[PDB]
């Protein structure tokens, strides 16, 4: 969320695409979660990737 | 068949509450209905129109 | 209006005919008083309410006396402060319906000799078949 | 087939031995007639209906008199358009089950009889009461 | 602990109190025994079964006698092997609760006794009345 000490890094901020009220279109949003809600998405080169 | 002889009673329009069972009964039996029916969620595409 | 076959089978039907009058067609009343998804539980509440009604009922007949007899004599003497009517007013003038205003007042007074009365009673005839 | 532990138990096991003998085993019926999710509201609904059908037959035994006593006697004559029988007949040979072949017919103009008949002591033991 | 308008509204409230004493309060316990999704089912469950032990009561007590009476005598004896106390104790230093710890033994050959005692009572009358 900013980096720094475990009171603000419990914080991720994390992005993903929602789908809209169209089944069609898709759009990019945000949110903040608290680090025990995520864990580490595998299959990738230990990257800013993840999953709830 | 009852016609009741030497009665009078204090009716109401109104103040009555059977009209609020024949509402809920509908409301209540209307949507039961609808349950087992198609949901048109799939269908909330973009639509192309012309006249 | 009154028919025996019917008058209590949509209920109700005799209410006008004052009260001396009325007391012959009781029975069509009580025999009355018991006919027969979401939908499942209206119906079956609907239904054990009307039984709890009538055992009820017939529970407080039987505490009191009289077990099942429709019309009975009680022990209990009628106070001054209830006896503000002459007997033929009652019996040959009121209507049951409006004879309820009246008696509305105070019954729990009532129920509460009418159900000590039967304790004694019930006292006395065990000494009595304890003699027999 | 008949034993007074289990006859009516499982139910109707003295129904072949003429109507004399099976008035002895009575009690075994009346003592079992009460034994006791979608399947949640069939049991209920089978529940319910078994209450009402009882509490229905003690309804009409307590206006008809009598209030709970298996047997009674009734100030009904018995009809010679019905009396097509002598009582050893009745009684000696016939069963319950033959019996209703025939009483099956005309049982309403009985219930009308039975009734009335009780309306009448009522008033009459009333008036009696209001003397004593 | 006693008190009519209350002991068995709670239910139970006279039970330290020996069992002469508490025989004036049964009254208060019968007039309680009958008081009134899927919580739906819970409650009507509560309700059928409350209803039906009640009834399953008052049908045995007709078919023994007595149909409404709350206290009776029965043309049974009491046997021996039962005798086993003075009817001092029993009336005057017992209560109801450790009675029952010894009658909850062999209680069914005393509604062997109750049971039948009524048939050979209710076939003497029926030779009486067919003399009346």
């Amino acid at each position: 969320a900013t980096v720094k000490t475990g009171t603000v890094e419990e914080m991720k901020n994390c992005s993903f695409n929602t789908t809209t009220e169209i089944r069609d279109k898709e759009k990019k949003e945000y949110a903040l979660f608290y680090k025990p809600d995520i864990v580490p998405l595998s299959e990738t080169n230990n990257t800013s990737e993840y999953r709830l | 068949e009852l016609v009741l002889g030497n009665v009078t009673e204090n009716f109401n329009m109104w103040k009555n509450d059977m009209v609020d069972q024949m509402h809920e009964d509908i409301i209540s039996l209307w949507d039961q209905s609808l349950k087992p029916c198609v949901k048109l969620t799939p269908l909330c595409v973009t639509l192309i129109c012309s006249d | 209006a009154v028919g025996i076959g019917a008058v209590f089978l949509g209920f109700l039907g005799a209410a006008g005919s004052t009260m001396g009058a009325a007391s012959m067609t009781l029975t069509v009343q009580a025999r009355n008083l018991l006919s027969g998804t979401v939908w499942g539980i209206k119906q079956l509440q609907a239904r054990v309410l009307a039984v709890e009604r009538y055992l009820r009922d017939q529970q407080l007949l039987g505490i009191w006396g009289c077990s099942g007899k429709l019309i009975c004599c009680t022990n209990v003497p009628w106070n001054s402060s209830w006896s503000n009517r002459n007997l033929s007013e009652i019996w040959d003038n009121m209507t049951w319906l409006q004879w309820d205003k009246e008696i509305s007042n105070y019954t729990q007074i009532i129920y509460g000799l009418l159900e000590e009365s039967q304790n004694q009673q019930e006292k006395n005839e065990q000494d009595l078949l304890a003699l027999d």
